[PDB]
């Protein structure tokens, strides 16, 4: 019949191919779908939801409930940092197991802005002011409010609104960043400081906690699907 | 007959089956039946997935006989027991519709029919003073499956231990495997920081939820529609929703070493309907 | 479409106003939809990136191994029974696709199965064998299951089958959505029986989370050739690709090792997080 | 287009004028665009030749070998571990395509990879083997790397793979432009870290000319069959063809032998030119 | 849907990805900021690749925050040191932006930000008498990578030795491998006739260049746009341009055995802009 | 299904073939290009740039800087040649490593005209006249100005313009010439002579240098891509 | 001739496939059908007929 | 309304929940120097975001 | 908190910033601090200042004042 010629790649199996194959159950009567709440169309829809950050991965606090709480007190004012965090959303131990980190560990490249939200869980009789800072890479990581004050920052005044949001904008030399620890695509640094101290009246707890969440903005994207290191196996079934 | 698209390229379907184809806010008042609720310190309310409860439509109804719609006789607020929040608490859980199995005519209709469906309104109440601190996370989970207490068998939890009723259960901070081979306990062992099902608690905010922060609000409200892979199902075999309450920040008061405050739950069925009337079911609940 | 570009960034200058978008309340249950223009001065940027590769179709567009089955053709000079393989259809024998799927509670999808077959000799004897042929038969629930490698059940008057010649391209078929519900249930919080006070304790017992919603039959695989003087051992790898997929009710992903077909976890595996100081970058 | 013919020659007679096109100045930095008609009397010629074969697309339209990988399936009667191959993707293991590409500083192109597989026996024993199948898996950066030939990483739920049966046509795939910059960098004059006075000397050290712009993952190759009583050794040759290629900033070509992945040269290889007398034809 | 072309023949695309598809002059005056230059013996000027420096456009901008444009405060002529040309000279090299790292406010802006970009104007000055003879070749190389001094390791040049600053480096006529295994020098060994990177000097005229011939002109001017594979980058990690000066014909004067003349360089940044403000960088340059 | 017949050439791999193959990374989000200076569309664009010629490949001058300079002096007039060069742009040792020669060594056939440019690097107080000659093949190579004066030639007067250009036109019997040493496609001869001598005043150097460059004209073309002998290897990687 | 590429599932036999094959008896003269009583178009037509139930399956 | 305030300069922001409004001295907002009032003749430098930003002194 | 917006004030259009100070900020306790019954209360006070519409003229080598 028709003369044909076979080309390279014949009789191979590529797991990413897209071809038609015969149906093993012809004329099957398929059940129709109903309207169920909670349909998802993109995986980036799940990365735009805030999830709590396990800041305190101490040897005695990790793998417990105490790892999500950051302790504050009414001590005299100091310029030392409250927490320090490197912007590696997929490889930082404190960011890799959040929902954003879990989704990023299935991909190789990411880009976009982030937002960190902090919530204060003290008494209504407590007051204070804090400083949340982000520093692009290249210089020494900030260790004093004096240095952190030179990068991007927000001043959080604790009142009726008990939450603050800080947006980390996209400041990169490449169009995408790798989801591993890398010097050429490092992200920067994040820290929290006391602007003033925490002040309480008598008959009030002098120690409190804050909680933190991270999520993505509407200009965030990923690419190059891959496999994760967060699940493994030794025996079949 | 060829389809031209852009990348242009051409595609043709060879088979007859598509499978073969290549691919203000602080104030709130609720009224149901003969019951009302008021709230003066609220953080608004949450409608799960943006869907309000509704009745089953003709274009999605499996059974053919006429359903029963009690309405005001069963769509009303029922108050469960009150739990005590202290500094040693790890959290509590409930199953729906399991927690309303002894609630007026709702339980009677539940145990007299073979199929039923319903949505819910959940209202959690907890108040303190301006000198208390703490935070609670309230989560609604569809298909809330918990892990057992056995490392020699799986899925061996008994029907009695998985359905506690309006009393509910509690989370624990440690996993203790049961070693009695002669008389296995056959009960859950839910760990708090794993949410009782092997997933990290920090991500539980993917589910519908709210937070009660003692310095901001004193109540939480969640509106849950009916969720399932079927249009209607058996309410006595299968639980649709689970409610989990966990302390996100421990309770603390002034300088006392043993503060305590109560937490109360009120739940209202919504748009509930039933099918398949017969003699009443008499389960073995002990 | 998913290939539509993301929104452009807008220029913003200095601001001085009463409105505070930064401060908010997370007790409500919502997420603050801030953009970089609400906190810093920004320039105008024309956006080119898109979210085409993170869609639900793209996230599942790979073939994943779900099982490895074993068959053999024994020596003619022995008494061993010929071995044929039976496998109960499920995606829970492996962990990668299981973890990817259990990001959600419900799903619908068509399926595409690919079979890769390999064979080898078992004895140093120089004995030879002619090319082999394999029969793969799908037995739905309630149909008779084979007991010998050559009994009547292999006549396949109504069960679909594939006959595969060794050394050719790997076998492939496609299946539609074949559930008895309106969607597949990845999780089921219930039982299949309700115990009754009148009846005995053992008559109402059942396993937790098990339902007949997840009974799809078995695959039976045999070598159709008659035994040679030398033994030949073959393994078949099955690869599953879901297509035309829709999902509902997202869930947090698994954080500890799987233990059985349920949500149970094993002691000694409940420490997924490593050490890191609070004030260390 | 590149197939357009070159300009015709024009007739020119004797000339007598003040203008001097021959004399010029090369200190400016330009090239004198003279034609033969400016220095000698010429006739009219209709031109037919074209420059279609020297275009950038044509200059790179061949498949060039970039690596040879080695795998084996050992004997069943030994204790040797089965060998699988890992290769880090790069065009710098060979010299021909490297020299052709390094005529320029930057480039963009899609890629086409072809795999040619050959096998042989290692022992005189008359033992036999059945046809083999090979798995080629692409592991991008950050994904788990296999450690045994049959561990879980080969399930390929998300990594693309090729399954190749021996004796059939050589395997082939195509890849788009997958860089994180706007073009590939053949040369990079810099470091990946900046050392800091406060920090220690070793904490700022890095290699010269190395950047993560050139990290593309690895290819892992294994034999999927189980070992036979006899050993079989296989080699896979990889051939790379760039297509839809664009280049920027031409450079002089390499004149001495390559030494490593940089621009370094080795002593004893710095004499590329031969002898020739000044006044000898 | 088929495409018909001429050789006629027909082609069809089968896949959705395009990857799958089968394939007066002597006189000059310059003014920048508060600085001016005049020249009376010039050979015109060279604009590299026919492209003038420009600012980054909105349709090609990666970072999202507002950039800084110092303009006159940094776009001005800076004079580096003066070198001495004798009969034993082999040539000199400089890196850009490395040579301007201590130049007024340009260096401050360079070390205070994380990203930066800029073009340049380079002016080389060398004058002699009508009884001198010689010729210099001035070349601008994008990504000017030099070879090391080690035959046991590759790419082992330290950050300090590769960034000399405004003093620059020199070429040598011979290759001397370093043999100190205990205390490696970790520095370049650039050979003049190989252009320091393994390619013949005669072909260096592929790069933008000019020639100073002592009997014709006494100055050279090169205008360099910003060249890179990225829109903007880190100026402290990566050098964009390299300037190389080599004697094409040795210097000679009358009958003296040791003539000498100075060579001076002046460089001006153009259309420079910066992004990512933070605390200042303090590199280890010794 | 459709009846087909396989023809010779099935299941072969030709490295010059042009066929479609499946994509291993479908739906990948490709980075867009930017406008970079210095784009090249043809390899003949690089052959039209002048590059210096290493005329003096003496045993002591080759592989150094002295090989690019041709020495001139103010000696009494003579008819002997200054340099001699055979027109073999790809196989002549003095032309094979120029840019034109490097590009020609990747091809088998070439055709077109050439241009040689000479630059004088003496004092401004020096004067002279030179004779640049090209002779088609067939006769004896010129060794005296008397013979060279009969072929194509230019007379270069050294003044304000310190450079001269001489065009070698296409004079061939075949339509293309081979890029190897061949008698049937030999190119001809090129030489330089003193027309008058070099004259300088007192207090001026009596010895100077000249430099030479070669490039192609706008009617130059090549064909039959091949491999070069200018790079080799012994061990992989 | 035409360049082609073979895909997975080539040279397999699926008993539920639907493909054309050559005819072994070309130009055969087929007997025409007549009108017979009792034609069936669906198997559900036979399930809508009442059939007696064996209620008493005692051992005797 | 008067209790709530937010300021944004360059890459720095400030929020306040208990404010007494704000004061503009003499009712005049800062501005650049106009051509009809400029003494020096050379081109001025305007760093803008690089220098117009909030700096925190000691406490 | 308190917020003051200061324009540029001087008898000249532009001046030397290293010789002359334009503004002075003074903070004074109008009523002394007191807390419950403690005899030694204390609270911090912080200042944040932002330049606005700043411009410069007359570029030269940098000034190195004697500040100690
Ligand atoms: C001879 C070759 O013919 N093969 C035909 C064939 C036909 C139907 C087949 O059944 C396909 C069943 C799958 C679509 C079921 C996959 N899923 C859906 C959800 N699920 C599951 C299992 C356990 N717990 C929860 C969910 C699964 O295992 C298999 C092969
Ligand atoms: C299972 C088969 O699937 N294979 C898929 C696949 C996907 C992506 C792959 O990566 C391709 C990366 C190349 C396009 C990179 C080539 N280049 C670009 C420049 N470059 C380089 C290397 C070192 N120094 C400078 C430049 C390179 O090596 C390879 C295979
Ligand atoms: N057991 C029989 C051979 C098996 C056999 O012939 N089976 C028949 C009737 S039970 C059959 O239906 N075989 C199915 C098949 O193997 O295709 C023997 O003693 O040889
Ligand atoms: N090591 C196992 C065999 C390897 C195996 O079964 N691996 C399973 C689970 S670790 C797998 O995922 N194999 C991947 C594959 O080889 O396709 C044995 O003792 O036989």
């Amino acid at each position: 019949g028709l003369p044909v010629m076979n080309t390279p790649g014949s009789n191979q199996y590529l797991t990413a191919d897209n071809f038609q194959s015969p149906c093993a159950l012809p004329e099957f009567d398929v059940t129709p779908p109903i309207d169920i709440p909670g349909e998802v169309k993109n995986m980036m829809e799940l990365a735009e939801i805030d999830t709590m950050i396990p800041f305190d991965l101490s040897a005695t606090k990790k793998n417990t409930m105490e790892m999500y709480r950051v302790r504050l007190s009414d001590k005299p004012h100091t310029d030392d940092p409250i927490l320090c965090l490197s912007l590696s959303p997929a490889s930082d131990p404190r960011l890799s197991h959040t929902m954003l980190g879990e989704i990023l560990n299935y991909y190789t490249h990411w880009a976009g802005s982030l937002k960190f939200t902090f919530m204060f869980c003290g008494s209504m009789m407590a007051t204070g002011k804090l400083l949340v800072s982000y520093a692009p890479p290249g210089a020494d990581p900030p260790k004093k409010r004096k240095e952190a004050m030179l990068g991007t920052h927000v001043i959080w005044d604790i009142g009726l609104q008990s939450s603050c949001t800080m947006v980390v904008p996209w400041i990169s030399n490449t169009t995408y960043r790798l989801t591993i620890d890398d010097s050429f695509t490092e992200g920067g640094y994040i820290s929290v400081f006391y602007q003033t101290r925490i002040v309480v009246p008598l008959s009030t707890p002098r120690e409190m906690d804050i909680l933190g969440f991270v999520s993505a903005c509407n200009d965030f994207s990923v690419r190059l699907l891959r496999d994760t290191t967060h699940i493994e196996q030794k025996a079949l079934a | 007959g060829a389809q031209v698209s852009s990348q242009n390229y051409t595609t043709i379907n060879y088979y007859r089956d598509s499978a073969s184809n290549a691919a203000s806010d602080r104030v709130l008042q609720l009224t149901l039946g003969n019951s009302t609720i008021t709230a003066q310190e609220a953080a608004n309310s949450v409608v799960a997935y943006g869907r309000w409860p509704e009745y089953l439509r003709d274009s999605e109804a499996n059974p053919v006989d006429q359903p029963t719609e009690p309405e005001v006789a069963a769509c009303r607020f029922y108050t469960l027991d009150t739990v005590s929040w202290t500094k040693e608490s790890r959290g509590w859980w409930w199953k729906l519709p399991d927690a309303l199995r002894d609630m007026g005519l709702f339980g009677q209709n539940m145990y007299y029919h073979y199929l039923g469906r319903s949505g819910y309104t959940v209202h959690v109440q907890c108040n303190a003073s301006k000198f208390h601190q703490g935070a609670l996370g309230v989560f609604a989970v569809p298909e809330m499956c918990l892990a057992g207490d056995s490392n020699t068998t799986t899925m061996h939890t008994s029907y009695q231990n998985a359905n506690p009723g309006e009393k509910g259960g509690t989370f624990t901070g440690t996993f203790t495997p049961d070693n009695n081979q002669t008389s296995p306990a056959r009960r859950f062992c839910p760990v708090d920081y794993l949410l009782g099902n092997g997933t990290l608690l920090g991500n539980a905010f993917v589910f519908p939820h709210q937070i009660i922060n003692l310095r901001t609000n004193n109540c939480a409200t969640l509106v849950l529609p009916y969720v399932n892979s079927l249009s209607i199902d058996s309410m006595v075999k299968h639980n649709n929703w689970g409610i989990a309450i966990l302390p996100l920040a421990p309770l603390n008061f002034a300088s006392e070493s043993s503060p305590e405050i109560p937490i109360t739950l009120t739940i209202a069925p919504m748009c509930c309907e039933f099918n398949g009337l017969r003699n009443i079911t008499l389960p073995r609940l002990q | 479409t998913s290939r539509d570009a993301l929104p452009n960034t807008e220029a913003s200058g200095p601001t001085h106003s009463k409105e505070i978008p930064a401060l908010t309340a997370v007790e409500t249950g919502a997420t603050n939809p801030l953009v970089p223009s609400d906190t810093v001065q920004t320039r105008h940027v024309v956006q080119h990136r898109s979210r085409s590769e993170s869609s639900i179709e793209s996230f599942f567009a790979r073939g994943a191994c779900v099982t490895i089955m074993t068959v053999d053709n024994p020596a003619s000079t022995t008494n061993k029974d010929k071995l044929f393989a039976v496998w109960k259809i499920t995606y829970k024998d492996t962990v990668q696709l299981r973890r990817k799927l259990e990001f959600f509670t419900y799903s619908r999808f068509d399926m595409e199965l690919t079979f890769v077959v390999t064979a080898n000799f078992t004895e140093t004897n120089n004995g030879h064998a002619l090319n082999q042929v394999y029969q793969i038969m799908y037995v739905p629930p309630g149909a008779p299951v084979p007991e010998k490698w050559d009994d009547y059940t292999w006549q396949t008057s109504s069960n679909p089958s594939i006959f595969y010649t060794y050394g050719t391209a790997p076998a492939r078929i496609s299946v539609p959505y074949v559930g008895i519900s309106n969607a597949y249930s990845h999780f089921y919080d219930g039982f299949s029986k309700v115990p009754l006070k009148d009846q005995s304790a053992a008559l109402g017992d059942s396993l937790y989370g098990a339902a007949s919603l997840n009974d799809f039959g078995i695959l039976a695989v045999r070598v159709v050739n008659d035994p040679n003087p030398t033994k030949v051992t073959s393994k078949i790898r099955v690869y599953l690709k879901p297509k035309h997929i829709r999902v509902w009710c997202p869930r947090p992903p698994r954080a500890v090792a799987y233990y059985g077909p349920g949500v149970d976890y094993k002691d000694g595996t409940l420490t997924p997080l490593s050490t890191k100081d609070l004030t260390t970058y």
